[PDB]
């Protein structure tokens, strides 16, 4: 475990929040935090955008620590457009993700974080607003279970 | 891709520096606590003179 | 006919590095005892103890220091070791160039 | 030709000279609107900007139907035709129908040419300094004149905030210095969460300022060294000039000042534990405006 | 505090209290305090 | 007097080691800094051949 926290690469008190809260980091709800690598690589992750938000990042810790972190700091701290996170968050909570996002968890989880982030990335690689990531999705043509 | 290692090995160096113990913050704040201490000794030393 | 356009590599990302801060909550007076000698005695013994524990804190403060100091000598040897690799094979490739 | 047409034609040379933009452009930047005639053998600034190449077989005017540049609306092919003639996605459209009008309290816009126009200004704006909308913004604000409108503005006006964005971008330029970070030197609101980094500050400023006469000595000449070690200061003057300075500014929502700040801190503050304050998120702002 | 209890006990002045909590901060590994004890004994020295 | 003059002796060791850890911190923002130029020369090095 001690070659976990130093391979990670996350800070300390970031793990000190994974261990005794991996429900904040999105993993199953009442059980002990895995060392699995499905769950090293999402800390690897977490450690990656901490490092990302340079200086921010004291306040964006303390602000995820309690249910406190909301779109406009985040888009504050990463440069990023206030709008364009709140409609990533929108069009993350619309479509059905496993787990789901909600806005009461949609910035106090990690991983719904990074479902937004993810909308986020690809409409940046697509050059594209969120919703035209929504409108890509909507093409769902080979499949029954929709129209 | 070696000079892009480097920019990683200075950046490790660098993370390394800012995340001891015994960084500049540790010692900003132990001589900024010393130096009022050595003040309010001072006053009591020269009182007592 | 038609001559492609090329396109050119921007500049590299400038590496970005996140550094935190560690708050710790103060502690809390223990519960005062009353003593036996008088208030010069007491404190020439007091005063004692606390020197020897500002002792300890120089010493500490060495350990710190040494224990860092030590984590960066050994963090370079890694790195030139890593580093070395990558010349042995520019070396040997250009053995194949001549 | 008077006064009015030859007062611009030293404009548009100059921008084309300075910018190295097309006669057109600069007379954008001069507060033109975009010209629907074509002339010279050549399609006319208005097609040429939107009308090709045809998107669906729509043809693009100007119009009394309403646009909407809301970017959760998802507009109809009109606003993906603004979305391609000005490279940009929905949100850094919303970002500059933000900018270039004040009074627009909707994201709906008239389709008429003098909007276009206005849009095409402010994207110019941007782009003749080598900024995206988010910069443009986010500067406009550092300057001050980003309260007024480019909708609603005199040329004079107009060609004075060319200036100084010129001047600006210019001085950044020589300073290795990225907008963000005039911003954040420049900014004024500040985030009102509790950070370690704070509350090492309040710490030890409470745990120095213990006991503290009023009379004895000044409260600001005690608290700067505390300050000073607290926040990451060569010399302990410094904290106490730029304790000075926050005193004089008042930061925060709530105006706050040394001796407002150490009566909280002697009352209401608990170090070492998590407790939630009305006051502390004024506390947070004022510890940030001392950073900056 | 032992040395507290014996000058509220030589003098009368049962409320004048002199060693401080948070001479050890947990942030800095508890660094200075006994300097800052040593201080808060020189002062109750001045004032006995 | 002479715990005063070995707060002064504490206070002084500070003060070097504050400012030492200082320039070794900036040497290491110069050299992250400097990395990214070559960086640059070496990537149009491979646009030369």
């Amino acid at each position: 475990l001690e070659m976990v926290y130093h391979s990670t690469g996350i800070n300390e008190n970031a793990f000190r929040l994974f261990v005794t809260k991996p429900e904040m980091f999105g993993a199953a709800t009442g059980a002990a935090p895995a060392h699995d690598a499905l769950s090293l690589i999402m800390l690897t992750r977490f450690a990656d955008w901490v490092n990302a938000l340079g200086e921010k990042a004291s306040s964006v810790l303390a602000a995820f620590e309690a249910n406190s972190l909301t779109a406009e700091q985040l888009a504050d701290a990463m440069n990023l457009d206030a709008n364009l996170l709140l409609q990533a968050s929108i069009q993350a909570q619309n479509h059905q993700h496993l787990p789901p996002v909600t806005p009461e968890n949609a910035f106090s989880c990690w991983t719904s974080i990074n479902t937004i982030l993810q909308w986020v990335n690809v409409a940046q690689q697509l050059n594209v607003a969120p919703q035209g990531v929504s409108a890509l999705v909507g093409l769902d043509y080979i499949q029954s279970m929709k129209e | 891709t070696s000079l892009k290692t480097q920019q990683e090995q200075t950046q490790s160096q660098l993370a390394f520096l800012q995340r001891k113990f015994s960084n500049q913050a540790l010692y900003n704040w132990l001589r900024g606590r010393l130096a009022a201490i050595y003040f309010q000794f001072y006053d009591l030393a020269v009182a007592r003179c | 006919l038609y001559l492609p356009i090329y396109a050119t590599p921007a500049d590299p990302k400038a590496l970005l590095s996140a550094a935190v801060a560690t708050s710790q909550g103060g502690g809390k007076l223990p519960e005062s005892f009353m003593s036996l000698w008088r208030f010069p005695h007491m404190l020439e013994n007091a005063r004692g103890m606390v020197s020897q524990l500002t002792q300890f804190g120089s010493t500490l403060q060495n350990i710190i220091e040494r224990q860092d100091a030590e984590a960066l000598n050994a963090l370079l040897q890694n790195q030139a070791a890593e580093l070395i690799l990558t010349n042995l094979s520019i070396q040997d490739k250009t053995i194949e160039e001549l | 030709i008077n006064t009015d047409v030859l007062g611009k034609v030293f404009l548009t040379k100059y921008y084309m000279q300075r910018y190295a933009i097309h006669a057109e452009t600069a007379l954008i930047l001069c507060n033109a609107p975009i010209s629907q005639r074509s002339y010279d053998n050549q399609p006319s600034q208005f097609d040429r900007l939107f009308n090709t190449p045809l998107l669906n077989g729509q043809y693009f005017s100007t119009g009394d139907e309403e646009i909407d540049l809301n970017s959760g609306s998802t507009g109809d092919w009109r606003k993906t035709i603004l979305k391609r003639a000005f490279n940009i996605d929905d949100v850094s459209l919303f970002r500059l129908l933000k900018i270039t009008d004040h009074d627009n309290k909707d994201g709906k816009i008239k389709n008429n040419l003098k909007n276009l126009s206005n849009l095409y200004i402010g994207k110019l704006l941007a782009d003749i300094h080598q900024l995206t909308i988010d910069e443009l913004d986010l500067l406009l604000i550092a300057v001050g004149e980003g309260k007024t409108n480019l909708s609603a503005i005199s040329d004079k006006q107009l060609a004075t905030l060319i200036r100084k964005l010129n001047t600006i971008t210019s001085w950044l330029h020589t300073q290795k210095w990225s907008v963000f970070q005039l911003f954040i030197m420049t900014s004024t609101s500040y985030n009102k969460t509790l950070t370690p980094e704070i509350k090492n500050l309040l710490d030890t400023v409470y745990h120095g300022l213990q006991g503290f006469d009023k009379d004895k000595a000044d409260l600001l000449h005690v608290m700067a060294p505390y300050i000073a070690a607290t926040l990451q200061l060569s010399s302990e003057n410094v904290a106490h000039s730029v304790l000075l300075w926050a005193d004089k500014l008042q930061p925060g929502d709530g105006a706050m000042t040394a001796e407002k700040f150490w009566d909280w801190l002697n009352t209401k503050y608990t170090p070492g534990s998590s407790e939630a304050v009305e006051t502390q998120e004024h506390i947070v702002q004022y510890c940030q405006a001392l950073a900056q | 505090l032992m040395a507290e209890q014996a000058y509220r006990w030589e003098l009368n002045d049962d409320s004048a209290r002199f060693i401080k909590p948070g001479a050890w901060q947990g942030t800095y590994a508890g660094l200075l305090a006994g300097e800052t004890l040593m201080l808060s004994l020189a002062q109750m020295e001045d004032a006995h």
